[PDB]
């Protein structure tokens, strides 16, 4: 079933891997790939999603650099090493809900701009919480493996 | 359908039964068995007028008339007084809630007109004076069910809930 | 006809099962289960008969000749046998389920595919002509399910959506509205498409690694690691026991088969991997 | 389960809109982080008295809260300190209403006129160990929506 | 009489235990705990046997031949072993409790589910039939709890309300207030409904992150962080030891099993994660 | 015996202690303390072993091979270590007291609960079987205390009442006659029910917010404000150091474990956290 | 000791109702528990005679006779053509076992001396006989269990399975 | 020391007492308290001869006899057909243990000669035998533990565990 999720995990990672100029931000992402995947399946998806966005520190040019990453390949994530890493993982999760048609791409892209709609995004993900958590597993587990392999210490 | 009416717990005597025979059916709103009185109705914005225990509408949210709304129709007489109100029972403020009501409840309340004779300055009337504390049970509680004053050692608690639950306001003018 | 009667039964795994097959398949398993023509676990008729015949000779040592007449007479005497087992066919494998409130909540469910239910129907049609104790109360149920082939189905439960084995989201449809369930356990039975079911079923199969430890240094030996495959508890295999017309089989089917409730099949009994339960579909129907 | 994460979404949505000024938003973001750890360290009742005092609930602010229970265009009046503490007080009462810990009718007639506020705080004190057990995940969700949807100062 | 002796025993954890991953399904935890078929924690009998075997080959060096008989030779086996271990079903896990109100307040409780008690009854029924034993005392107890299925119940205590593992609110019926506890403990036992029990149980499991520090910088090594899964203290498993007639099975059941109280199961023994206590059902009644 | 030497000890926090459990979604403190399976603080034996092993490797630079055998190699571990640590159970925590109903004034007091003692009985009962070493002087103090369960008792005091940690009222009943000060100090020890003890112990932990200031403009950084959780100085944890016989376990027990007085646990070492004192039970009487 | 006996179910006269008695109390073996017939007993090595229906002791294990167990005593009109025997519960050949049994059973079986005048020859007999299934449910399934011809019964199950399960070997002489 | 006698409980006629002594002091090992029997002794390597019920020493470890340890001297009349042993507590093979023992005992068991007359052969035979349990309930336990029929209404329990705990091996000759 999820044979094309190891593919998706490779394009999503190669995007995050490049919009992480600072080396300490890659290492910080490798820390998110290991940890965040293991709270989604012990604490739940949206309890971990809330934790992700709260540490992501949205509402900046960052929140619009994400929108560019969906299509562009020259976008960059700037901010705290702990912020770019947590926000880069928010991309990873959202990049999947787009490419798999769980969340409409047009909704998500305009919900990432209109402040009034972000609450409706979190409200949509709450009802898609059981469905999402099942599908992303193979995808996130692959992202975890790619991180430990590709993100190396100098 | 389920006809119900309001009778509350003041110091006055006009509240003795104030309304003729109960529904005849086995349904009521208020339990009396284990923890004393249950599901005491509280209506806000009304006072008792120290006599003729009817509820003149005030405006402030501080005025209480705590009583036991029960099943029945008012006095089988002139309907010049009572509210004749219907509500889905999710819209009457009960206290000490117990086994849940689920249907619409047509209720009758001892309503008086605003009586625009002069100012209405309410006077909080707490319940005391043990002699009437039993008289209240003797004139109200023992008849509404009759499972009390006959087979209850729980009469002791009904002596206490009146001096603990019901506390209201009155114009006294 | 010389197949006077046929006695189908369900093989219910009380513990995990391991009926071995050498190293016949690839995946990564060194000691895999016995497969069939399309990859599901089966119990071969040789292993199922030999296990029941090795059992039941210790259980009823006085009736050794009644069993020899029916089940083979393993000695050098070679009179023909009177009883035949068919390969045990995977009927339903347990699956962890997360349903979206969707129900009175369940934690696990039985999962079948339409491929597996065709072979059960094939076995059921084939003996209806001699079983004058016609179990059409069961054969019809498979017929209605097979009529609804081409979509995920829930027989008696009303879920409409669930997550099977933490990985597969499926939407379910009632049979038509309702029908009695086969397994009397208070557990729903899902019948999935053959593509989705083959993934959900392969996820219920237990594939463990096992270790041999150097007892003096408490570390694993060199090459002391291997892999095995077990069939979970509560799994259900369906098979038939065909009997030729004789007087020994009348005793065997009446005296011996009534008292078989638990037997031991397969290997690795030291790990407790063989306790299974037979249910004799003539009373559960 | 995650019913309390959905409940924290409805509540934060009401607060996020009733807080007009953006500096009043950045103050509620401060309350959401501090007041969740203070219920951990200090306990519910000490923190509730602290909240309910900086709220400065006269009757004007009580109606804004009582209406906000029902309407979705009520607005909190006051300065960043008062509105944020009054918002967080509503955040708490919203949970005790939508969880049957207090009868909503009681809580609304208690907030209204003169003195049943003392009855409420008296009642809230008797339910203190129950509340401080149930609101942990809820206030922690509010703390994370705040840090996510409201920028810092 | 298929089994000479049949010894059901509980497995009380004295320290947090950790039996290694085993399986092949990829999972989020780096070194997970052994899973059941329902997803609950369990101990494969292959791990019970290997650990108990090596323990007995140390504590009873003179009877080293009675152990090789009942538990199989090690290096060059001429013959199959005589004793079997059944996989250790999770019987009860501890869960911290915020008791709303009652006369006696509680800080923690044993939590079990109806699905787990059904697996135990499956073990007890089959072992009862495959042996002379008859654990009617347990079976009469568990068959009364399984009658109240689909409803959270507290076994003896009076709770009526509680918040388990800080996140789940439950209301509890009382069963009889006369039936004695399953095990010897003043701590009550809650038999949760299987759906809410699965989430309450996943909270009792102990996920742990561990690191390997560079000795010369006192920082984590390059990728020297990993996660790990333990089963709490006071967790009760349930397994059975079985044996066939050999004149060493009688000695095993007489000395070896009657002097076994503490064993070290699982791995991570250097950090104390294996000490466990065995309570034989012959005694806990 | 299974273990050559069994050396229980107490861990006395000289300064505030912080063994980290890492940040987590459901915590609400950014850097929390390692917790038990029932809420109380604890020191995972992996933290104990790694901290003590790293200490010994530099304090006894010639006993490398003796430490590596008992605590495991680091470069190429061709075998298992011979010594085990057990998770440090919280024995007693310093609590602030209001000495009402008495005129002999204490400022603080040691507070423990019954569930914390039961876990110490378990540690003592187990290792008294896996080794010849018995701890009757300690096992009989603890069991004398456990007899008075269901009541708050004070051992070496005459208090009759107190207000622990500013909030919690306790009616203490002095012990029957006396107990010779399990943890020798002029300060008394209270044993509380666990309903109260859970709150008292949690109020006794130290939670501190810290900041990071920009290096040029003297202002806090963006989001550089986090909270931490320490265990108060003068807290006591109970643990055991077990070992199997190797001719190095003898040296370890006889040379190293008698020169182990002060080690450094946990993190936050530059804040002076983690200095701690090991007090062996063998010489604590 | 408790008294029960075994009324078989052929398509045959002389077994309209033989037991002459009913429970006396409310303890049985066989049932109709809303899912068919439970705990049907079978006796092998015994064949039935159309003439004066009863079981004749063949020596062939292939021959058998299926019926039900009713609590009572024989006809008490001949009282000798009945083999009475005390046997435990596990000893009985039972079909579709639903519950446990008392481990103490005294069973009376319609019996006769083999009457060796003619040789014996049994033949498989099914009792489908769509018109005959009606008469015996009239004769026993209601004369033993009145509630069948009352509030609850599944006609599409029970008015089918008497034809479907009960079978035997008859002498056909 | 402490003279504790061992009386096995098989289904036997001479099994009643064969003893003229009881507690004498204020001690016991086997007890019955609202949960069943406790500290039942099991002697392995011996079998019972039901004729004059007595332990006969075989060498088979599979042969065992479960019995109770009653307090009392070996009846002080025969004193020759009884094997006498001074044993520590850790040497006892106890079942269903409650609390440890005085650590030094004096066991008196009914012992017989190996009787080289006939070859040995043992049959595992339990004590279910409801016709015989109500006898020993009266005979062995009640005579020793009158406590059953005095204040310990749990009579079915001690009746429940006899049929489950004691399962001896006999010669059956």
């Amino acid at each position: 079933l999820y044979e094309e999720d190891y593919k998706l995990a490779l394009e999503a990672f190669k995007k995050v891997f490049n919009a992480l100029t600072h080396y300490g931000a890659k290492q910080a992402f490798r820390s998110r790939a290991r940890d965040l995947v293991e709270e989604i399946y012990n604490s739940g998806f949206i309890p971990t999603f809330f934790y992700i966005i709260s540490k992501a520190e949205l509402n900046s040019d960052s929140l619009d650099s994400l929108i560019s990453l969906f299509s562009s390949d020259n976008a960059i994530l700037r901010g705290s090493d702990e912020n770019v890493s947590y926000s880069a993982y928010l991309f990873i999760i959202l990049y999947y809900l787009i490419k798999r048609g769980i969340i409409e791409q047009k909704f998500l892209i305009q919900a990432l701009r209109c402040e009034k709609t972000r609450l409706d995004l979190i409200d949509k993900l709450y009802n898609l919480a059981p469905i999402i958590s099942a599908k992303i597993r193979t995808y996130l587990l692959a992202i975890k493996r790619l991180s430990e392999a590709l993100i190396e210490a100098r | 359908s389920t006809q119900r009416e309001y009778v509350f717990i003041p110091i006055t005597n006009s509240i003795t039964i104030d309304v003729k025979i109960t529904i005849g059916g086995s349904d009521h709103i208020t339990n009396i068995d284990e923890r004393g009185i249950h599901n005491v109705l509280v209506i806000t914005g009304y006072a008792v007028d120290e006599k003729n225990g009817r509820l003149v509408p005030t405006l402030d949210p501080c005025d209480y008339v705590k009583g036991i709304l029960v099943a029945g129709t008012p006095q089988q007489a002139q309907s010049n007084d009572f509210l004749t109100l219907k509500l889905p029972a999710n819209k009457l403020y009960l206290i000490r809630k117990k086994g849940n009501i689920s249907d619409d409840l047509k209720i009758y309340i001892p309503y008086s007109s605003p009586d625009a004779r002069n100012s209405m300055k309410t006077k909080p009337v707490s319940i005391s004076d043990d002699t009437i504390v039993n008289n209240i049970i003797k004139e109200v509680f023992d008849k509404i069910y009759n499972i009390t004053q006959k087979e209850k050692v729980k009469i002791e608690k009904v002596k206490e809930d009146i001096k603990e639950l019901f506390s209201y306001y009155a114009l006294e003018q | 006809p010389y197949y006077a009667f046929a006695e189908p039964f369900f093989i219910h795994a009380i513990t995990h099962l391991h009926v071995g097959s050498g190293s016949s398949v690839e995946e990564e398993i060194d000691l895999p289960f016995q497969r069939d023509e399309l990859g599901y676990p089966t119990i071969y008729a040789s292993s199922l008969k030999g296990a029941i015949k090795s059992f039941l000779l210790k259980e009823f040592p006085d009736k050794r000749d009644v069993i020899y007449k029916v089940l083979g007479e393993d000695e050098n005497p070679e009179e023909a046998s009177l009883g035949t087992f068919l390969d045990a066919i995977l009927f339903a494998i347990p699956s962890r389920i997360i349903e979206i409130d969707s129900a009175k909540p369940y934690v696990w469910v039985y999962v079948t595919t339409y491929e597996l239910l065709k072979k059960v129907k094939l076995y059921l049609d084939s003996i209806s002509q001699l079983s004058n104790a016609s179990f059409s109360n069961l054969k019809n149920k498979i017929d209605t399910i097979l009529a609804k082939e081409g979509k995920n189905i829930t027989l008696d439960s009303d879920l409409k959506s669930a997550i099977l084995n933490e990985d597969f989201y499926v939407e379910l449809e009632a049979l038509n509205n309702k029908i009695p369930s086969i397994i009397n356990a208070g557990v729903p039975l899902l019948v999935l498409e053959d593509s989705i079911g083959r993934e959900v079923i392969n996820r219920s199969l237990i594939r463990v690694r096992r270790i041999r430890i150097d007892r003096d240094k408490k570390v694993v030996e060199t090459g002391g690691l291997w892999s095995e495959e077990y069939v979970p508890m509560k799994t259900i295999f369906f098979s038939v026991l065909l009997g030729k017309e004789s007087k020994e089989s009348a005793i065997f089917a009446s005296c011996i088969l009534r008292n078989l409730r638990y037997v031991i099949l397969g290997g690795k009994e030291t790990i407790g991997k063989g306790i299974v339960e037979l249910r004799w579909v003539k009373d559960v129907i």
